[PDB]
């Protein structure tokens, strides 16, 4: 059944950019909605972003609005979250979550976390100068 | 030129009571047009609409609607595909 492909984390200089990546194989018709959370030291978990199964609606956390943006690859198989203008406060492990549209519909957009299928997490470390 | 879209609820929204969510779309040359209501970015299943159209200038007036119970955190939107549009237009509900 559903297998997550989640990648892109690593080390970056503050003000730089970093593209996270998510996709999942096994869904009926490859149709699934998707969100990102992150876990930082010393804070609770924080919802980052959400895109729908049709990939034309995006909600972002106020905390990253104007900075983070979803795109898709040419082939349309994978979704990217482009993170620009990174600050040290964005140092965290990022995770993506997927589920079928029927369930996603009831998973609230900003914060809802009822997704069945998650990545193990990719870590992003944003150092200063 | 391209469609006008308004998205609004039948009442001042209050959470846990029953209201309606409306999508009004208006423009020209509608035979092709596709309108969806969205809850948390996914299509709402049972949705109704009323259409009004005139041949003289090919104008149309569509109203898609659904009975819904809003909550603190559920987000709702309208999606419209049309020939004039290279990529579908989304309008988010506000309040």
């Amino acid at each position: 059944q559903v297998q997550l492909q989640e990648s892109g984390g690593g080390s970056v200089q503050a003000g730089g950019s970093l593209r996270l990546s998510c996709a999942a194989s096994g869904y009926t018709d490859s149709r699934y909605c998707m969100a990102w959370f992150r876990q930082a030291p010393g804070k609770e978990r924080e919802w980052v972003a959400r895109i729908n199964s049709g990939r034309d609606i995006t909600y972002y956390a106020d905390s990253v609005k104007g900075r983070f943006t979803f795109s898709q690859d040419n082939a349309k198989n994978t979704v990217y979250l482009q993170m620009d203008s990174l600050e040290p406060e964005d140092t965290a492990t990022y995770y993506c979550a997927t589920d079928i549209p029927l369930r996603c519909r009831d998973i609230v957009a900003k914060g809802g976390d009822g997704f069945r299928y998650w990545g193990q997490g990719t870590q992003v470390t944003v150092s200063s100068h | 030129r391209t469609p006008k879209i308004q998205v609004y609820s039948r009442h001042p929204a209050e959470n846990g009571k029953s209201n309606f969510l409306n999508c009004y779309v208006s423009g020209f040359h509608g035979s092709d047009i596709e309108v969806d209501l969205l809850k948390n970015g996914e299509r709402i299943e049972k949705v109704e609409h009323s259409d009004l159209s005139f041949s003289k200038d090919w104008s149309f007036y569509l109203l898609y609607y659904t009975e819904f119970t809003p909550t603190e955190k559920d987000e709702y939107a309208c999606r419209v595909n049309h020939v004039t549009l290279s990529q579908p237009k989304i309008v988010k509900w506000d309040r």
